[PDB]
């Protein structure tokens, strides 16, 4: 059905499989205009939405900005709704899952007192970091939407998923973003939850920091709007 | 020269060639209606997956929208462009009296196999110069990064650490229309 119109679309040269649907998302080892052999990556990821120019628009600015870590732009057809991005992550050992925040978490859930994991997760805080001061927001912050790729003995956590970004240079904004992480997080019920998303905040504020005065004044505004949006998050009579 | 296909586009084959120590551009310009291919300025094209981004687009442009030109070798030198301006197009991505090198770039839409010998004959009547191959080691030679970035409108604050970065940055514009 959906099936049947992409890999008709496509045509029987390019494989693919499904791994997410709703707006299906694909993998396929076969880039979409390279010659074969010619291309430098295992394989790739397809977004079908029968958004997608937002999402298109946001990575590719985003990846103009010194430090932010998101999926290259490879290819855009939005006359059929059409994106190709470089896959990022992979397979945890032992079974863990695919290498996002949420799967990295669970893994390290019984033992997270690690200098691995409090510096992945200072570093999930600076990407944040670095997306808010620039004023933009990603809109769905979740664990599954934040990817760990593999640097030798380290990860780096990349930000994916943009069909909700926007800019906006609004503290309530950038308010809600943590608040959906911060909430997301403490979804797993872990006895962790608190120190993790601790860990989170400073490397979010370790990037306003860095940034002399200014960034010290915009960082008590954010962190400000951010308390209110935890007060109004839960039940209160009203 | 190579000649190339898109895989969601089997039967429109592409063939690409590069000349360096180009000796007869001005004229190559001058007849250049009333030869087709398209005659591409290697100072604006830092890579192959630059330019096979532009000949993606330019055959789901004319499948699924518009084509604004002629032809799809005139077509694939707009969607090199970071713009929808046709002259500006041609002017800054076609090559110039001036230039030393050039890509000749030929969309075939014949289903049938490409004749690789008389592309050849004909590419060397036309161009007075030495083919090198088509590749990413000969097209790092001649690109012009200061010009790329003008053109292309890349802020200073963007600092690739290699032409991949420059490429991915290229391509994306190239994408986005
Ligand atoms: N660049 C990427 N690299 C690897 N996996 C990706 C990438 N982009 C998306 N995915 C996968 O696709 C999933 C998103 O699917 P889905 O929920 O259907 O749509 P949405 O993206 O709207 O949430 C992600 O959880 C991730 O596993
Ligand atoms: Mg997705």
């Amino acid at each position: 059905e959906f099936i049947d119109k992409v890999s008709s679309y496509l045509t029987p040269d390019v494989d693919i499989a499904p791994i997410s649907q709703g707006a299906i998302v694909f993998t396929t080892t076969t880039h979409p205009y390279l010659p074969r052999a010619k291309d430098s990556h295992q394989k790739y990821i397809i977004k079908y939405r029968p958004r997608t120019l937002n999402e298109s628009r946001l990575l590719a600015k985003l990846y103009l900005i010194p430090g932010l870590c998101v999926p290259q732009l490879i290819a855009c057809d939005p006359y059929n709704g059409f994106i190709w991005l470089e896959f990022l992550g992979e397979d945890l050992p032992g079974g863990h899952g695919f290498s996002n925040l949420k799967n990295f978490l669970w893994m390290h859930d019984q033992d997270p007192y690690s200098d691995l994991v409090a510096t992945t997760l200072r570093k999930v805080g600076r990407q944040i970091g670095l997306l808010h001061w620039n004023d933009y927001c990603h809109g769905d912050l979740t664990s599954s939407n934040i990817v760990l790729v593999r640097d030798g003995a380290r990860w780096t956590p990349h930000l994916i998923d943009f069909g909700l970004g926007s800019v906006s240079n609004l503290v309530e904004d950038k308010g809600v973003d943590l608040y959906v992480l911060e909430r997301a997080i403490l979804s797993t019920h872990s006895k962790h939850a608190e120190k993790y998303n601790a860990w989170i905040m400073e490397g979010f504020e370790e990037v306003y920091r860095e940034q002399g005065a200014k960034g010290a004044k915009k960082l008590k505004e954010v962190t400000k709007r951010f308390e209110e949006v935890r007060l109004r998050g839960r039940k209160r009579s009203m | 020269m190579v000649v190339s296909i898109i895989p969601q586009f089997p039967d429109i084959k592409v063939s690409l060639a590069l000349f360096e120590q180009v000796k007869n551009a001005k004229e190559i310009r001058s007849k250049m209606s009333e030869l087709s291919f398209a005659f591409i300025d290697p100072r604006l094209v830092c890579s192959g997956e630059q330019m096979y981004s532009a000949i993606y687009k330019t055959l789901i442009e004319v499948k699924y929208n518009k084509m604004r030109t002629r032809n799809l070798n005139s077509e694939c030198v707009l969607c090199l462009s970071p713009t929808s301006n046709i002259s500006d197009a041609f002017l800054k991505f076609g090559i110039k009296d001036d230039s030393s090198q050039l890509i000749c770039l030929k969309f075939h839409t014949n289903t049938d196999d490409v004749d690789k010998e008389q592309l050849r004959t004909i590419m060397t009547s036309i161009v007075k110069g030495q083919e090198i191959e088509f590749n990413d080691d000969n097209l790092s030679r001649f690109y012009d990064e200061a010009l790329i970035r003008k053109i292309y409108k890349l802020s200073d604050d963007f600092k690739p650490q290699d032409v991949n970065g420059l490429s991915r940055a290229l391509v994306d514009a190239i994408q986005l229309r």
